[PDB]
């Protein structure tokens, strides 16, 4: 049905703290009246194009800022409205996340990045570099453990290797992502992912772990090692895993280089409650209890509200998801993310696996990720 | 810059479109010659990757075209409102054919203009339907 006026409805993703956020919609309910329901929609992200373009959808959908410039060019979305006052509590570098051709697109939430976690049990003095790990997981093995289990399904978590000796998205220039220089099958990003077949090759991992198994074989302590971000320590520490955060490991001497995504929440250009989502994501979400309620049930990352995030930066893990976020670099919000990230998912579960080769598969994730401007180029109108 | 036209490639490679050999952008297949001729007459524009030229075949060129209309379809305008729109006339606007990509004529513009029939805009490219693709 029509998205209902006068209450909110509210998408964000299920392995965010979606249960802290119904908090703060219970307690907006409690001081106005307005209801506000809280989803989790399974591919959401796909999903708020589709009904959104129909005039339908949640009032208000959160996700990390990659994805807003492609909404925000399909007209999805409504131009956001702080005023001055407001826009000096959030951290400079968060609100250019969310500005797509000159205009505020969404509010930013908190910035997130993946880091090494470690069990300090297994192994209180974790590896520096890449290249420990193969000799680390033999050593492991040979106690019944492994050293390293992380998601290989999603580029996300593979990214940070290819970028760390030259892979890039779009290369930045002029505070501009340039769309026709695209690093994806570059001698960097080659070198980062050969390094992620030879280790499974080598039998140190296996090219189907997901998010599920490398969660479950940390947190019952049968792997040394994972890479996740800060939504995913609060499942470690129920688990009773004696755990670090820490820098991720470095390849060839560079830093791992992983995406840094700021979770954000836009709202609906179709919603008629567009006054009252400002309202909540301003004066109940944006506030030091609004974020603590979040943050409370799964962590959020580094705020980008300053007065919550200078407690939060007090906490070692949060400086050192910062410490990974500073080597790598912001996402580009910029309408080709998306066709970067699908093709980069293929390359990398298609190497991964033996189906191509690492220098096929990402050829082929250059040439997709650059699809729709190669054809403009195509049908342009040149001399 | 880089030759953007057939024409211009095969002069400056000193070679003529019967004999040049191309690849397409996606695939890297040889075009056919057939193909080759059909990229000249729809005055497609050569595409530089690495520094390399390439054309592109008709698999990939009707794939990525499909997927472009399904994804990037916005809005359609009758003509007299795109001649509004750039203050030009539809004869000097570049408006390619939505099913073979080729520019549409004069005549073919001319056409949409008395039947009352729109033309499609797909991420920023005017398109209508020239006489074959009926
Ligand atoms: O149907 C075949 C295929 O379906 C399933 O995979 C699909 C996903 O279900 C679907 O969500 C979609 O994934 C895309 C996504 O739409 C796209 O936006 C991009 O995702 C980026 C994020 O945008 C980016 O922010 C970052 O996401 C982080 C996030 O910031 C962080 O907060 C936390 O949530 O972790 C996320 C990483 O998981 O990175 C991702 C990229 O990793 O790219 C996604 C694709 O990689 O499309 C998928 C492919 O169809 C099934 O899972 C699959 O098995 C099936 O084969
Ligand atoms: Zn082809
Ligand atoms: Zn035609």
């Amino acid at each position: 049905m029509k998205i209902e006026e006068g209450k909110l409805v509210i998408w964000i993703n299920g392995d965010k703290g979606y249960n802290g956020l119904a908090e703060v919609g219970k307690k907006f309910e409690k001081d106005t009246g307005i209801k506000v329901t809280v989803e989790h929609p399974d591919k959401l992200e796909e999903k708020f194009p589709q009904v959104a373009a129909t005039g339908d959808g949640p009032d208000i959908i959160f996700w990390a800022h990659d994805r807003f410039g492609g909404y925000a060019q399909s007209g999805l979305l409504a131009e956001i409205t702080p005023a001055a006052a407001f826009q000096d509590k959030l951290y400079p570098f968060t609100w250019d996340a969310v500005r797509y051709n000159g205009k505020l697109i969404a509010y930013p939430i908190a910035v997130e990045a993946l880091s090494l976690i470690y069990n300090k049990d297994l192994l209180p003095n974790p590896p520096k570099t890449w290249e420990e790990i193969p000799a680390l997981d033999k050593e492991l093995k040979a106690k019944g453990k492994s050293a390293l289990m992380f998601n290989l399904q999603e580029p996300y978590f593979t990214w940070p290797l290819i970028a760390a000796d030259g892979g890039y998205a779009f290369k930045y220039e002029n505070g501009k992502y340039d769309i026709k220089d695209v690093g994806v099958d570059n001698a960097g990003a080659k070198a980062g992912l050969t390094f992620l077949v030879d280790l499974i090759k080598n039998k140190h991992m296996n090219a189907d772990t997901d998010y599920s198994i490398a969660e479950a074989a940390f947190n019952k302590g049968e792997t040394a090692m994972t890479i996740n971000g800060p939504w995913a320590w609060s499942n470690i520490d129920t688990s009773a895993v004696n755990y670090g955060v820490t820098v991720l490991p470095t390849f060839k001497g560079q830093p791992s280089k992983p995406f840094v995504g700021v979770l954000s929440a836009g709202i609906n250009a179709a919603s008629p409650n567009k006054e009252l989502a400002k309202e909540f994501l301003e004066n109940y979400l944006l506030t030091d209890e609004g974020l603590e309620a979040v943050n409370k049930d799964k962590p959020l990352g580094a705020v980008a509200l300053k007065s919550y995030e200078e407690e939060l930066a007090k906490d070692p893990r949060i400086a050192a998801t910062m410490e990974n976020a500073q080597k790598g670099e912001i996402m580009p919000n910029i309408p080709q993310m998306s066709a970067f990230w699908y093709a980069v998912r293929t390359a990398v579960i298609n190497a991964a696996s033996g189906r191509q080769t690492v220098d096929a598969a990402l050829a082929a994730a250059q040439t997709n990720a650059a699809a729709e401007d190669i054809l403009d180029e195509l049908l342009g109108n040149m001399v | 810059e880089r030759p953007r036209k057939l024409p211009q490639l095969c002069t400056e490679l000193q070679t003529t479109i019967h004999d040049i050999i191309l690849e397409c952008v996606y695939c890297k297949q040889q075009l056919l010659r057939r193909e080759v001729y059909d990229f000249a007459r729809r005055d497609l524009c050569i595409v530089y990757r690495d520094g390399n030229p390439y054309a592109v075949c008709d698999k990939c060129l009707k794939f990525y075209s499909k997927i472009s209309e399904y994804r990037h379809y916005s809005y359609s305008l009758y003509g007299t409102t795109l001649e509004q729109q750039y203050n030009k006339p539809l004869s000097d606007l570049l408006i390619r054919c939505i099913n073979c990509q080729k520019p549409l004529s004069p005549e073919e513009k001319q056409r949409h203009l008395d039947k009352k029939q729109r033309f499609h805009n797909i991420r920023g490219r005017w398109t209508g339907r020239c006489m074959s693709c009926s």
